[PDB]
RNA sequence: ACUAAUCGAACCAUCUAGUAGCUGGUUCCUGCCGAAGUUUCCCUCAGGAUAGCAGAAGCUCGUAUCAGUUUUAUGAGGUAAAGCGAAUGAUUAGAGGUUCCGGGGUCACCUUGACCUAUUCUCAAACUUUAAAUAUGUAAGAAGUCCUUGUUACUUAAUUGAACGUGGACAUUUGAAUGAAGAGCUUUUAGUGGGCCAUUUUUGGUAAGCAGAACUGGCGAUGCGGGAUGAACC
RNA sequence: UGUCAGGUGGGGAGUUUGGCUGGGGCGGCACAUCUGUUAAACGAUAACGCAGAUGUCCUAAGGGGGGCUCAUGGAGAACAGAAAUCUCCAGUAGAACAAAAGGGUAAAAGCCCCCUUGAUUUUGAUUUUCAGUGUGAAUACAAACCAUGAAAGUGUGGCCUAUCGAUCCUUUAGUCCCUCGGAAUUUGAGGCUAGAGGUGCCAGAAAAGUUACCACAGGGAUAACUGGCUUGUGGCAGUCAAGCGUUCAUAGCGACAUUGCUUUUUGAUUCUUCGAUGUCGGCUCUUCCUAUCAUACCGAAGCAGAAUUCGGUAAGCGUU
RNA sequence: GGUUGCGGCCAUAUCUACCAGAAAGCACCGUUUCCCGUCCGAUCAACUGUAGUUAAGCUGGUAAGAGCCUGACCGAGUAGUGUAGUGGGUGACCAUACGCGAAACUCAGGUGCUGCAAUCU
């Protein structure tokens, strides 16, 4: 009893009825996979500038 | 049976160009990449490390990570009915700056120059690009250009 | 025949009334329906929509 | 081609619309060629289209023009105050052609009153059919469908 | 494959925490050592009537096993395990290759 | 015996040459491709007559061999063997497979065929102008051994060269033409002058 | 064979409404929406799980992050074609030179085989110097551009950079076209997971109303006018 | 005699005795994978499609550095030659790089020499397969410790693309940490972290046959029969004409080729039928077709007659 | 403008043959005590720019040169290909309509350009 093996028939019609979506970009992307040495220093850089505005704007 | 290895079906994809084998020239190593740069991916068969998969051949992405001898690139890949964010670690031999970003970065510069010139006087200086317009009417003269052409030619065997 | 670009006969997907059968909540909806229509204040339109919400959509404050 | 027809707002047979001729639109026309008959409309063709079958798109509703104040309430920002102001923006493709043309609901034409003048429609106008660019003969075709 | 019986590698012995000299020997499993809880559970479940109560593997396919090296540091006597790929023959520190030998004999 | 040629008439498969993936292909039944006065100079035979296929199809090496003998024998019997050079143009490089349930149906090599296009020359005959009708009749009798439509074409080229008859005469008047083995070598306006004097000494007149 | 018309394990009752991925059936109306025979895994191939397609409940907002489309700009590809006096591998034919195991023939040879040199006929799904069409990636801006200076334990010979910032300037032609039917987002669940047909590309086969793929459109799930007649054709 | 222990025990009991598949069985593995092609120039893509390969091998064939340049051809030097050692010239790689194929590599990724163990520790992140799960393999790092080199740098196994494995259980290494629940000590045991012992039907049951005495649920998802498609093969025709026929291609034949027809062969397919269309042959009886054996009338002959052979109209009528 | 060092693109730069090159630089060259490496100061190392030579390297020029590079209404809008028809044809295939569009071929031109620093009748 042989049957069909594979077909991509109807697979693009199915993928388009819900309108293929772009990945919804954001400002401030995740720092996942960024170099740890840069990321470790960026933590200290953001802390200092947060204090700089805190000391001035208050 | 079937074979679906990592570098399958890449016999011509990862070939070098004709008379362009050998060592990679130093320009690829002196190019500076930064996070946010838009880069094109084209693998070098001579460099087997940090080498992209055959899918990302010809794909354009944005640099998210800068490393010692490699670059992290963001590519959106279509899986099923949506796009998925993908992250590659590629040595600089396999990437280059996409030149499309540089003309756009010159158009924004030239847009600001035209707007600054138009600030004092002459507003509405057409910052936007326009498509090719239908041609305007013009006069064509026959002075030295009298029309003269034959009809379709008969059928000869030519052999 | 029409080459339809969007699904036909689609309900908005938003509550136009509370599912609740509380008679006094219906009177509050009746009052704020008039206010949302007879005033241009966006506050009245927000309150009227919030009166339609289900229990999980209005957590305690 | 079906997507391009949706982008030109031709969602049913005998529907019509105006298209500004640029390069960016000529391949759209070149890509739906087997399904549409188009050409270059005369001023008399545009005037009879807007007068008889001209409907405005006002808050997603297809509203008959039938009054200048209807057009002024929606296109008066661009200077279009009358039904001939709207017609003028179409025939002479003005700065606000995009807004004026989009304000017009797609024209709902009938079948041609004298027929299509061909045995079979679905060959090119050059090849004896009906689709394609029939540039100045579109006025004869549309006036029998209006 | 041929592996030397000595190796300088990382010892995380809490007293070295650096590369030190190691002795290399092959790992053997060790006696089954009944009174293991699984063996205690096995003996009770097998007792009485019912026959063989647990599966017995027969469909073996591999003709090799992976080689495990026990890496004992020579100063703090700390061990470490390293696993090599499957090989049919494995010797330890035996007759390193020579390249300038004369084929003679 | 052999399958009828209607089973392999049309170019239905990809080109399937003998290579390192067959290593068991039989031999084409046509082995001689140049016949008659093949050692003749270009000056002897100005007239060229072409048997040209008008179909995209496959001619088997058996049909090629049968038609080559049929055309050659008539030209020798009527006008002598040394009055013509018959070069058959198409080479049977494509291998025909035969399957002899549908399980494991990939076929063994059955024969050879030449894949020909519309307008592709099958037979080329260069002769003198006096026996035009002889070779035209020889190719006309060779058509019966082939499937599909073929046309007898009178070439406007001097023999087997790629030059028109007046073009060859104009170059041969000068030292631009030297006789060679069976074909001809022409003068180029490029290259070293020392090579262009030792070759074509009769030029520079 | 026979063992009460019962025999390759009688009859009666109970466990027992034994299990069944298998067959059959599954009962009122109207309204709206509306499929799949495909992915992966499974002692899996008449089944299920999973993702997809679908409904419902909506929620946050109010014309936008957008688009089965084009243009502009910039990438990528090695198929159609083409090429073999270009590489690899086949392949026809003579020319010229040459020297060794090759030709009996000097004791230097019209009537020679290789090899080299310039030509010549024809080819390649697992050849290629070239190389389309169609298809395909990215970008076309306020999350932008420019100026000045603040943080850092990173980085630099060095505020030199890196990243993120303070403050200031720029606006409806704000940085192509067209459209936008509201846009985005979530939960939950049905059915389905036998497909088949047509154009074009394409594999096996002599072929098939054969068997197997790619893109699309359909039938299934669909009546209507036409092809007398017919699931798919117009 | 009773209990336990070892053996024996189809006499008896219970159960098992893969899957894909142009039906099933046999064969094979298309069941987990790798290379090229099919594959239609992004990617993806099937068949028991084509050409092949994997379950290994390597303390170097891993890592670093230095020096050098390979295959082949030519010209030379006592035996010594097409050839054994030495010398020079040419040489874009025509070599070599473990193993298939593809890609890559020339002051190297090949050869030789020197040093070496980065084939090490601790985690996250990423790519392929993909559900964006697992496994395998790989990529760039970070924090250590090292190797090498003058140094920059390189190195987290093999130049790249394959070379492999859950739960339960056992076992080892590490911490020398947690628990044995009345409190301790020491054995023992149980935990945590990281490996191995293996499932090749490769996301991983523990498994022999036979039934021609057979049963059930079903299946026309699937064979054996008729019918339907095709016509390789079977059969029946045609075109060309090298030749046979004493001479003469075509009276009669006819090579090498090539175009068809038929569905009374056999293959091929699996569309119908498995809540069943009674499966061989003969007898009996009717009818139909023509590709005509006889009969009627003819045309041709290498037809003198006789007898024959070829061909036409023709299925009316017969064919034991 | 020549030359040297370090380069960029990597033949318009390569290859073959033959000619020129003042000055400077480069080079060949001379030597073996030390550091160093060899069977061999050939290479590699060191030492003196001294005893000498542009012969070679190098540079440039010459060639109806090979190759390479650029362009062409050169071939050719040809082959091919997207879309369409109840188009043709028994078929193989072909033509037309709206678009895109090659390679070989044939000609013409060319034979490195340039960055940083130093130096030169
Ligand atoms: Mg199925
Ligand atoms: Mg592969
Ligand atoms: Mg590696
Ligand atoms: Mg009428
Ligand atoms: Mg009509
Ligand atoms: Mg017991
Ligand atoms: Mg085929
Ligand atoms: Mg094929
Ligand atoms: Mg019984
Ligand atoms: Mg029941
Ligand atoms: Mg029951
Ligand atoms: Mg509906
Ligand atoms: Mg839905
Ligand atoms: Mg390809
Ligand atoms: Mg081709
Ligand atoms: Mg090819
Ligand atoms: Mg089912
Ligand atoms: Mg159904
Ligand atoms: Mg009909
Ligand atoms: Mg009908
Ligand atoms: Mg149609
Ligand atoms: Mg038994
Ligand atoms: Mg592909
Ligand atoms: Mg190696
Ligand atoms: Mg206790
Ligand atoms: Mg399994
Ligand atoms: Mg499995
Ligand atoms: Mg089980
Ligand atoms: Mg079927
Ligand atoms: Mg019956
Ligand atoms: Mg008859
Ligand atoms: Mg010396
Ligand atoms: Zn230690």
């Amino acid at each position: 009893a042989k049957s069909k093996n594979h077909t991509a028939h109807n697979q693009t019609r199915k993928a388009h009825r819900n309108g293929i979506k772009k990945p919804k970009t954001y400002k401030y992307p995740s720092l996942k996979g960024v170099d740890p040495k840069f990321r470790r220093n960026h933590k200290h850089a953001l802390h200092g500038t947060a204090k700089a505005l805190a000391a001035a704007k208050k | 049976g079937k074979s679906h290895g990592y570098r399958s079906r890449t016999r011509y994809m990862f070939q070098r160009d004709f008379r362009k084998h050998g060592a990679v020239h130093l320009s690829t190593y002196l190019k500076v990449y930064k996070v946010g740069d838009i880069v094109d991916i084209k693998a070098n068969g001579s460099i087997q490390k940090g080498m992209p998969h055959k899918f990302y051949q010809g794909k354009t992405g944005v640099v998210y990570n800068v490393t010692k001898s490699s670059v992290g690139v963001i590519i959106n890949k279509m899986v099923g009915n949506r796009y998925l964010e993908k992250r590659l670690n590629l040595r600089v031999e396999h990437i280059k700056h996409s030149k499309c970003r540089q003309e756009f970065l010159e158009r924004v510069k030239a847009n600001a120059a035209k707007r600054a010139e138009a600030k004092a006087q002459g507003v509405a200086v057409q910052l936007k690009r326009q498509p090719a317009q239908p041609r305007e009417s013009r006069i064509v003269s026959t002075e030295g250009n009298v029309p003269q052409t034959l009809a379709p030619v008969p059928y000869e065997t030519f052999i | 025949g029409i080459d339809h670009t969007s699904k036909q006969h689609k309900r908005s997907g938003h509550r136009t009334a509370p599912k609740s059968d509380n008679v006094y909540l219906k009177l509050l909806v009746k009052l704020y329906t008039f206010l949302a229509r007879r005033t241009d204040a966006p506050f009245n339109k927000v309150v009227l929509k919030a009166l339609f919400l289900s229990k999980i959509n209005r957590p305690p404050v | 081609p079906r997507k391009v027809l949706q982008l030109l707002r031709l969602t049913r047979i005998n529907s019509g619309t105006f298209v500004k001729v640029t390069k960016a639109t000529l391949e759209l026309l070149k890509l739906i060629e087997p399904y549409v008959a188009y050409g270059y409309p005369s001023y008399s063709t545009i005037r009879q289209l807007v007068y008889k079958r001209g409907f405005g798109k006002i808050n997603k509703q297809r509203v008959p023009l039938s009054d200048n104040a209807i057009i002024e309430a929606n296109l008066g920002k661009y200077g279009i105050l009358s039904i001939d102001d709207l017609i003028h923006e179409i025939i002479t493709v003005g700065p606000h052609f995009k807004q004026a043309n989009n304000f017009l609901w797609p024209f709902k034409l009938s079948n041609p009153s004298g027929g299509w003048g061909v045995p079979r429609k679905f060959k090119h106008f050059i090849q004896g059919g009906s689709f394609g660019n029939r540039e100045e003969f579109i006025n004869k075709l549309v006036k029998s469908m209006n | 494959v041929n592996v030397p019986k000595t190796r300088k590698t990382y010892c995380k012995g809490k007293t070295c925490r650096k590369h030190t000299q190691h002795k290399v020997t092959q790992y053997k499993a060790g006696k089954a050592s009944l009174f293991a809880q699984g063996k205690r559970r096995y003996d009770r479940k097998q007792s009485g009537f019912g026959g063989q109560t647990k599966p017995v593997f027969h469909k073996k396919a591999k003709t090799t096993k992976k080689v495990v090296l026990r890496l004992e540091c020579v100063k703090c006597k700390t061990r470490a395990q390293l696993t090599l790929k499957r090989c049919k023959h494995f010797e330890l520190g035996g007759e390193k290759k020579q390249k300038g030998q004369a084929l003679q004999f | 015996a052999r399958r009828p040629a209607r089973c392999y008439r049309y170019q239905k498969n990809k080109p399937y040459p003998k290579s390192r993936y067959n290593r068991a292909v039989p031999d084409s039944k046509i082995r001689i491709y140049d016949l008659g006065k093949k050692k003749a100079t270009v000056d002897e035979f100005p007239l060229c007559v072409h048997l040209v296929s008008n179909e995209l199809e496959q001619l088997s090496s058996e049909a090629l061999e049968a038609a080559r003998i049929c055309a050659n024998k008539y030209m020798t019997t009527v006008s002598g063997r040394d009055a013509f050079h018959l070069r058959v143009r198409v080479h049977p490089f494509h291998v025909l497979r035969i399957n002899k349930g549908m399980r494991g149906a990939w076929g063994k090599p059955h024969g050879l065929a030449a894949r020909v296009d519309i307008g592709q020359i099958i037979f080329s005959v260069r002769t003198k102008d006096s026996n035009k009708d002889v070779v035209v009749e020889g190719l006309r009798r060779a058509r019966y051994k082939f499937p599909g439509q073929q046309k007898i074409i009178l070439s406007k080229k001097w023999g087997f060269t790629n030059l028109d008859r007046p073009e060859y005469l104009k170059k041969r008047e000068a030292g631009e033409v030297k006789d060679d083995g069976a074909f001809v070598k022409f003068l180029s306006k490029k290259g070293s002058l020392e090579n262009n004097i030792r070759e074509f000494p009769e030029y520079f007149a």
